[PDB]
C-alpha cells in the first residue's frame, strides 16, 4: 500500500522507506498530522472489511477445536496440566496480566507526565498539560 | 474503533487527532495485528528478562544498583 | 376593549429594547401580559408615596367611561329604562358561551373541585365570617 | 485536539414533528454533512470572493448520541490539518441557517446550535395605534 | 429536558409516568454529573394558590386564556 | 450512449419564490446533486436492503441551460459503466420527492422532473353531507 | 501520470505501455471505457489549470513580437 501528496499526486510514498522516516525524524506538527491519518485512511479502510471476515473464520477454526474461541487458542501456550502445583490454566493468564499491570501504572505516569512537560516546548500551542499526547507525536 | 479509542485514552493516555468512525480500522494497520501473530510474547518477555537479571547477580554478589551489573 | 381588533393582540409578546435583539428585562424576568398590565397600561410605580403625572391615555378612557354613563343616565327613569333591555340581557348570553367553551379547556374539571372542597380549619377564623357579610 | 473548533448540535425530532418523525438513521448524518458544506461553499463566495470545494468529506462528526447530539468541525478540502476557525462557521450557518432548517423540517428551536441564537425581527407593526382610532370611532 | 439534556437520553423515552425512575438510574450511574444539575419542584394543586391581588384576576389570567 | 437512461429537470424559481429568490449558482447544482444522491442512499436500504454508498460524484449532469432544465443520471459508486436503470430512479424520486421539494422550497409545479407526475391524495372529505343537515335544520 | 483499478488499488498503470495496450486489443466495452474516462478524469483534470496559464502566458510572447496571438 501506498499514500502520495495532495499537492503533487505523482510522488507516492510507501511505508517501509518513506512513510517511516517521515514520523521518525520530521518535526513538523503538519507534515507528522498529514503522514500519520493518510496511512489510516488510505490503507485502514482497505482492511477492514477483510478483518470482520478474518475473525469469524478463525473463531470457528478454533470452537471446532475445544476451545471457546481464537483468543483463548492462543493464550494455549501457557497452560500445563496436571503436575501437582505447576499447574496454569488458559484462565488464569489474563489475572496476571492485569494483576501485574497495576504495579506499573506509578511509574508510567511520572515518565508520561515527564515527557509532556518537554514536548510542550518543542509544538507550544499544540499540548495541553492537563491532557493526553496527540497520537502523531510519539 | 470506538472501543480502541476509548481504552486509548484510558490505558495509554493518548487521543486521536482527528475522529475516527466505523469505517476504519486503526489496528489492524500494525504489522502484527494484520499478519496474525501472538502479540503478548513481547509483554511477558519484558519481565521475564528482569526476572532472570535480579536473580543471577544476587548469585554473583553484586554491591550496587541493579543496572550496573 | 379597545387594544382588541389586532391580531397581534399586544399582551402576547414582549417588545425589544433599543438594542433589538433583546428583551427589556421587567417583560424577560415575567410574563408578557403582566408587563402589559403593570408598564404599559398603568406605569406603575414603586410605592404609594411615588405620585406622577396624570397620565393622558388614560384621562381618554375616564372621559368616554363618564361621558357613556352620562348619555344613559340623561333623565333617570325613561332613559335607562330603554338601555336595560340589551345591558341586563347581553351578559346571560356571553356568560353560557364562556362557560360552554372553557368547561372543555385542560384544565377544566380539575380547577373546579379546588373551589369545592373545604378545610373546616378555615371556617373557625372571624377573619371569613366577615368577608362573606361584606 | 479539535475540541475548541468543533460546534455541538442537538436535534428533537419528536417535538417538532409530534409524530411522522422519520428515523435517524446514517443517510441523514449525510445529508446533514452535505448541506453544511453547502452551507461553506456559500460563505466564502459572498464574503470572502473565493472558490474552494468542500464536499461532504470535510465536515468531521464526534460523539454521535441518541438524544441525536453530536459535535462538528470543517477542514480544508485535501488539507488535514486546516481546521476553518470555529468563528467562520459560526457566520457561515448564521447566513444559511433558515436554509439548513428546510432541509430537515425542523424550525429552529428543534435545530439548536449551541452558540449561535436567533435574533431577526423587531416588533414594527403599527402606523396608526389602533386604539386611539377606536376611541375617536365612538 | 433538562433531564434529557444532561445524560443525552432518548428524547421519547423520559416521560411523566417512569420520570423518578430515570432520575434513579441517572443518579447511580454518574453521581458528579447529575448532581451538578439544577431541577424545578412544583406539583399541581399548588399552582392554584397563586393568590390574584385585587383587580388583576380579570387583567391578568383571563387575557393570558384568551390568547 | 446515455440518454436513454437520463431524466429531465425544469426548475422555476420566479413563479414560486415570485421574489426572494435565491440566484441558482453552482453551489445549488452542489446541493441538488447531493440531495439526488440521498435519495438513492434511501431507496436502496428500505426496498433491497443493501447498502450502497452513492455520493454526488454519482449523479452526472447535463446540458445545462438559463431556463435551469438540465438532464441527468446516476451511475454506481466506482463503476463508471454501471448506469442504474431509469425506471429505479423514478422509484426513488417518487419515494423522497416530498423533501427534495423542501431543500429549495419548491412546490411540485416548479421542480418539474418530466416523466414522474404527482399523485397522493383522494376526496374523503364528508361523513355527513353537510346539505341535508341543513335541510332538515330548516 | 498513472491509473489504478478500482477494485485492487494496488495496481496502477502508466500510460504508454499498459493504458495504451488495452485500448489497442481489448474487445470488452467496459474495459475499455474505464481506461478511457479514467485516463481523462485522473490526469486530465490536473492539466486544466495549467493549461489556462500556458495560454495567457503565450498570448504575450506572441503579441509582443508583433503577431496577433
Ligand atoms: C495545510 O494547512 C496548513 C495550515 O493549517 C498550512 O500550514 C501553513 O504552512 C505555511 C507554509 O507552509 C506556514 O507559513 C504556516 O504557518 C502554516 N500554518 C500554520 C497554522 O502554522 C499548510 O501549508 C497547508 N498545506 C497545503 C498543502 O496547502
Ligand atoms: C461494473 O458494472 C458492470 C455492469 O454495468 C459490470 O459488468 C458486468 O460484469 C459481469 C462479470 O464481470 C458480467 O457478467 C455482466 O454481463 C456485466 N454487465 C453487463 C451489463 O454486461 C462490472 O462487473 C462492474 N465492475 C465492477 C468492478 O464491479
Ligand atoms: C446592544 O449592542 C450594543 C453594541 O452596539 C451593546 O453595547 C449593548 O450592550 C447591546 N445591548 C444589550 C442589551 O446587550
Ligand atoms: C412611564 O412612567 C415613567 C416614569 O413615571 C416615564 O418616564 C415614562 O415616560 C412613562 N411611559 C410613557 C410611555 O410615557
Ligand atoms: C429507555 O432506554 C433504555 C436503555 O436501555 C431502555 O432499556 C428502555 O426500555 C427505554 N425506555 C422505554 C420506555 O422504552
Ligand atoms: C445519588 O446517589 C448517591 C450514591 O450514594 C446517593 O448517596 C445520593 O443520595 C443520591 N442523590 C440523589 C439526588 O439521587
Amino acid at each position: 500500500g501506498k499514500v502520495c501528496n495532495p499537492d503533487n499526486p505523482q510522488e507516492c510514498l510507501l511505508l517501509e522507506p518513506g512513510l517511516n522516516e517521515i514520523m521518525a525524524n520530521s518535526l513538523d506538527y503538519n507534515e507528522r498530522l498529514w503522514a500519520w491519518e493518510s496511512w489510516r485512511s488510505e490503507v485502514g479502510k482497505q482492511l477492514r472489511p477483510l478483518y470482520e471476515e478474518y475473525v469469524v473464520l478463525k473463531n470457528e477454526m478454533a470452537r471446532a477445536n475445544h476451545y471457546e474461541d481464537y483468543g483463548d487458542y492462543w493464550r494455549g501456550d501457557y497452560e500445563v496440566n496436571g503436575v501437582d502445583g505447576y499447574d496454569y490454566s488458559r484462565g488464569q493468564l489474563i489475572e496476571d496480566v492485569e494483576h501485574t499491570f497495576e504495579e506499573i501504572k506509578p511509574l508510567y505516569e511520572h515518565l508520561h507526565a515527564y515527557v509532556r512537560a518537554k514536548l510542550m516546548n518543542a509544538y507550544p500551542s499544540y499540548i495541553s498539560p492537563i491532557g493526553c499526547l496527540p497520537a502523531h507525536l510519539l | 474503533m470506538k472501543k480502541w479509542w476509548e481504552m486509548k485514552r484510558e490505558i495509554v493516555g493518548v487521543v486521536e487527532p482527528v475522529p475516527h468512525d466505523e469505517t476504519y480500522c486503526d489496528p489492524a494497520s500494525l504489522f502484527h495485528v494484520s499478519n496474525d501473530y501472538s502479540f503478548i510474547r513481547y509483554y511477558t518477555r519484558t519481565l521475564y528478562q528482569f526476572q532472570f537479571q535480579e536473580a543471577l547477580c544476587q548469585a554473583a554478589k553484586h554491591e550496587g544498583p541493579l543496572h550496573k551489573c | 376593549l379597545f387594544n382588541s381588533f389586532q391580531e397581534p393582540l399586544p399582551w402576547s409578546d414582549c417588545p425589544l429594547n433599543e438594542n433589538q435583539t433583546g428583551y427589556v428585562d421587567e417583560c424577560a424576568r415575567s410574563s408578557p401580559v403582566d408587563y402589559f398590565w403593570y408598564r404599559e397600561t398603568l406605569n406603575i410605580s414603586t410605592s404609594i408615596s411615588d405620585s406622577g403625572s396624570i397620565q393622558w391615555w388614560m384621562l381618554l378612557c375616564l372621559a368616554c367611561a363618564w361621558s357613556v354613563l352620562y348619555m344613559c343616565t340623561i333623565r333617570g327613569i325613561e332613559t335607562t329604562g330603554k338601555a336595560v333591555y340589551i345591558t341586563s340581557t347581553l351578559p346571560y348570553v356571553v356568560l353560557t358561551i364562556f362557560l360552554i367553551r372553557g368547561l372543555t379547556l385542560k384544565g377544566a374539571t380539575n380547577g373546579i373541585v379546588f373551589l369545592f372542597t373545604p378545610n373546616v380549619t378555615e371556617l373557625a377564623q372571624p377573619d371569613t365570617w366577615l368577608d362573606a357579610g361584606a | 485536539p479539535y475540541a475548541d473548533q468543533s460546534i455541538k448540535v442537538r436535534i428533537s425530532l419528536k417535538s417538532a414533528l409530534g409524530d411522522k418523525a422519520y428515523e435517524w438513521n446514517d443517510n441523514e448524518m449525510y445529508l446533514f454533512r452535505s448541506s453544511v458544506a453547502y452551507a461553506m461553499r456559500q460563505y466564502f463566495l459572498k464574503v470572502k470572493n473565493q472558490m474552494i470545494l468542500f464536499g461532504e468529506e470535510d465536515v468531521r462528526v464526534a460523539n454521535l448520541k441518541p438524544r441525536i447530539s453530536f459535535n462538528f468541525f470543517v477542514t480544508a478540502p485535501k488539507n488535514v490539518s486546516d481546521i476553518i476557525p470555529r468563528t467562520e462557521v459560526e457566520k457561515a450557518i448564521r447566513m444559511s441557517r433558515s436554509r439548513i432548517n428546510d432541509a430537515f423540517r425542523l424550525n429552529d428551536n428543534s435545530l439548536e446550535f449551541l452558540g449561535i441564537q436567533p435574533t431577526l425581527g423587531p416588533p414594527n407593526q403599527p402606523p396608526v395605534s389602533i386604539w386611539l382610532i377606536v376611541f375617536g370611532v365612538v | 429536558l433538562t433531564l434529557i439534556n444532561g445524560f443525552d437520553l432518548p428524547e421519547g423515552n423520559v416521560t411523566q409516568e417512569n420520570f423518578v425512575d430515570m432520575q434513579q438510574r441517572c443518579n447511580a450511574s454518574d453521581p458528579a454529573a447529575y448532581a451538578q444539575l439544577v431541577f424545578q419542584t412544583c406539583d399541581i394543586n399548588a399552582f392554584l394558590s397563586e393568590a390574584v391581588e385585587g383587580t388583576g384576576l380579570a387583567f391578568i389570567v383571563f387575557t393570558e386564556a384568551i390568547t
